[PDB]
């Protein structure tokens, strides 16, 4: 069993980070933002035993074959803003947009993260996130790609998100 | 379908003719097909068209792909437009 899943949101929010923690379960600093691949790692959720096949985007100002064959296919989508750029959270709409678009369905699975709450400070309020996640029917999580926290809840909520819509 | 397709034909006989110092005059589309990418951020389109052109007089058809990439979050600057083929039939 595969949960075909894609990470977006602007550059430098973390959505390699992310990935990487979860797929290698280490934090890593300095990737080369242009890079976008998939990636593959067996899992064990709610006693199940599947894979996720990963897309971590990157690149959004060119088109990507790749990308292309996950917007189509993807079965659920993380929608990653960071905590303390309040500009990738105003991203967050028209990525929704764009993704809803592409289903055309407004039930698409989905979660909306709020990475690096591993630092002391933040500009983007945790309620404002919250009442967004409300008004979208969508779950909210806050993660820190360097602590390793909420990392599993993230992609594994989305997971259980992707299961509720079969 | 799309409310553009006239002009990105206009756009193809233009183009033709600056790259190959032509002087083709457009007449009209008679097919259009549409290939839409909806992406993380932008939509990118390759349309495919038959048009009608007459050179130094004579009517020929020519099938053209153009390929746009358009926002819908911020009118045009990160717009495109582009002719990736145009051969006569
Ligand atoms: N403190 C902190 N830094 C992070 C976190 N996630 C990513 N970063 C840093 O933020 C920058 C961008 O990360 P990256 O994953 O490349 O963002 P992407 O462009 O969305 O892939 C890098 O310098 C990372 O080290 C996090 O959870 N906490
Ligand atoms: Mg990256």
């Amino acid at each position: 069993t595969e949960y075909k899943l894609v990470v977006v949101g602007a550059g430098g929010v973390g959505k390699s980070a992310l990935t990487i923690q979860l797929i290698q379960n280490h934090f890593v600093d300095e990737y080369d933002p242009t890079i976008e691949d998939s990636y593959r790692k067996q899992v064990v959720i709610d006693g199940e035993t599947c894979l996720l096949d990963i897309l971590d985007t990157a690149g959004q100002e060119e088109y990507s074959a790749m990308r292309d064959q996950y917007m189509r296919t993807g079965e659920g989508f993380l929608c990653v803003f960071a905590i303390n750029n309040t500009k990738s959270f105003e991203d967050i709409h028209h990525y929704r947009e764009q993704i809803k678009r592409v289903k055309d369905s407004e039930d698409v699975p989905m979660v909306l993260v709020g990475n690096k709450c591993d630092l002391p400070s933040r500009t983007v309020d945790t309620k404002q996130a919250q009442d967004l996640a409300r008004s979208y029917g969508i779950p909210f999580i806050e993660t820190s790609a360097k602590t390793r926290q909420g990392v599993d809840d993230a992609f594994y909520t989305l997971v259980r998100e992707i299961r509720k819509h079969k | 379908n799309s409310l553009e397709i006239e002009e990105l034909a206009r756009f193809a006989v233009d183009e033709h003719n600056k790259k190959e110092n032509a002087l083709l005059e457009f007449v009209r589309v008679v097919k259009a097909k549409e290939q839409h990418s909806i992406d993380i951020w932008y939509d990118f389109t390759m349309y495919y068209l038959t048009l009608e052109a007459k050179d130094g007089g004579k009517k020929k058809l020519y099938e053209a792909k153009v390929w746009v990439k358009k926002l819908n979050n911020s009118h045009t600057y990160k717009n495109f437009k582009e002719l990736q083929e145009f051969k006569p039939v």
